[PDB]
């Protein structure tokens, strides 16, 4: 189910990816990397156990706690709203892995 | 932990990589260019074992596996939690073809 | 009125043949458009500052360095021309016009510089001195067309501050300070902290009354996009480009627009 969530917010990125092009030109990118005003990327772990497996549960910046912003572009906004906000749907389709291999 | 791609469309994998901090999975001692189709992922494959395997990176990915070498990595299954592989889409379709996991989700 | 006939009128004819001509197939036209710049080498210093417009962006995104080396892809003569880290921003002072001011004003290098958003503060000081440059070689109709671009740069920049960069130490004073009527009443800005303030400082100026409008689009996006996307809808007055003056500026930001348009387009 949450497979399709990797193709809508993506489609989403790409939109805000092409709003920020057409404001901006070409991004900064190099030093900043540029695109997002969100996610320091920092996660963190948690094991829940199911039926006495030890199923790991992920959280992480814009999915969770170890999250910072500062300024970001031009559709800076756009871009967290589309491309960081893919990263809650990563979190969770990561988590959903990770629990399907311990229960394999 | 950390997670980043670092094998990617470049923007796409900015636009969730490095805003406020960590420098994408602290590029100022791991991590790499987030630009893809200079090589094939055996460079990315390396990064992944300097990166992933490095016990730092957690979630990696993989933009559709146009030239991720499904096979060889296939084999990140042993340690799924410091090798949780994605597949993203966007300039190249997410589907359910062989892949790092996704290929294994498919048995 | 005779000294356009006395000289520059063929190159005048030229620019104004090219413009009514004009309408990687976004790179090939940027190409097309940078070749047609060039060949066309008074007149000289207007063409001059035309490029230094862009060439502040271009210096400003070769002073990293950091992958640095990736500003050879980017090297379009029209804004990347070689010609136009503190050791290394000395040597890039000269043959700009807005580096001998930006050496001492952003002295600091990368500590004023910042890629997070000081680099934005950074570029913006030069955009800054490059329009006040620009604005200094008066004596054309072209001097209201680029106080009404450097309004829309300062204001943008200012709705920016406001919105989100204030956390980013762009307060009321940065408004004007760091962020680049503007130039005599940009006060009013500096308390717009609202897209509601927005609207109401727009009021002051009649012409800038309803541009604002609902605000959704335009004004949404940061750095410099809020104003100068008013300024992109207003083109339409550029487009006019009454004879016997300069129109070598307009021509080259019509090209500029059209190359953009390309891009938005691109896979339809």
């Amino acid at each position: 189910t949450t497979k399709e969530s990797m193709g809508e917010v993506m489609k989403d990125s790409s939109f805000a990816l092409i709003e920020a092009k057409y404001v901006a030109g070409e991004n900064i990118k190099h030093i900043v990397l540029e695109n997002v005003q969100n996610a320091s990327i920092k996660v963190r772990s948690r094991q829940e156990n199911i039926a006495g497996v030890k199923i790991p549960k992920f959280e992480y910046f814009t999915d969770g706690e170890t999250k910072n912003d500062l300024t970001g572009l031009a559709r800076g906004g756009q871009q967290v709203q589309q491309c960081r906000a893919a990263y809650v749907k990563a979190i969770e389709l990561l988590v959903e892995l990770a629990s399907l291999q311990t229960s394999f | 932990s950390a997670l980043i791609a670092m094998i990617a469309d470049e923007d796409t994998v900015t636009g969730f990589l490095l805003a406020g901090v960590g420098n994408v999975d602290l590029r100022r001692k791991t991590n790499y260019l987030i630009v893809d189709s200079k090589t094939t992922v055996k460079a990315i494959e390396d990064a992944f074992k300097e990166f992933t395997t490095k016990e730092d990176i957690a979630i990696v990915l993989i933009s559709q596996y146009v030239a991720n070498m499904i096979r060889f990595l296939v084999d990140s299954y042993n340690k799924p939690i410091p090798a949780i592989l994605e597949i993203p889409s966007k300039d190249h379709p997410y589907d359910p073809a062989h892949d790092s996991v996704l290929s294994r989700v498919k048995n | 009125a005779m000294t356009f006939n006395i000289h520059g009128g063929y190159l005048e004819a030229i620019v104004r043949g090219y413009r009514a001509g004009l309408l990687t197939i976004v790179e090939k036209c940027t190409l097309k458009l940078v070749d047609e710049y060039k060949h066309m080498l008074p007149l000289s210093t207007f063409l001059e500052y035309i490029t230094y417009g862009h060439m502040i962006d271009n210096v400003v995104l070769i002073v990293t360095g950091r992958d640095v080396q990736e500003l050879l892809e980017k090297c379009h003569p029209l804004g990347m021309f070689d010609s136009i880290m503190r050791e290394l921003y000395r040597l890039v002072l000269v043959d700009t016009p807005l580096a001998p001011y930006f050496s001492e004003c952003i002295t600091s290098e990368d500590l004023d510089d910042m890629n997070i958003e000081i680099m934005r503060n950074t570029l913006y000081k030069a955009y800054l001195e490059d329009f006040y440059k620009f604005c200094q070689k008066l004596g054309g109709a072209t001097a209201e067309i680029m106080s009404d671009l450097l309004a829309f740069e300062a204001d943008r920049r200012a709705v920016n501050i406001t919105i989100n960069s204030i956390g980013t130490e762009l307060t009321r004073d940065d408004r004007r300070k760091l962020y680049s009527l503007y130039p005599y009443g940009h006060e009013e800005l500096a308390v717009c902290e609202d897209i509601d303030q927005v609207r109401g400082v727009m009021e002051k100026y009649p012409p800038y009354q309803s541009i604002f409008s609902k605000l959704s689009y335009g004004e949404s996006q940061m750095l410099d996009k809020a104003f100068y996307e008013e300024e992109v809808k207003r083109l339409c007055l550029a487009f006019e480009q009454q004879f016997h003056y300069g129109v070598f500026f307009a021509y080259m930001r019509l090209r500029e627009q059209e190359i953009r348009n390309l891009m938005w387009i691109s896979e339809c």
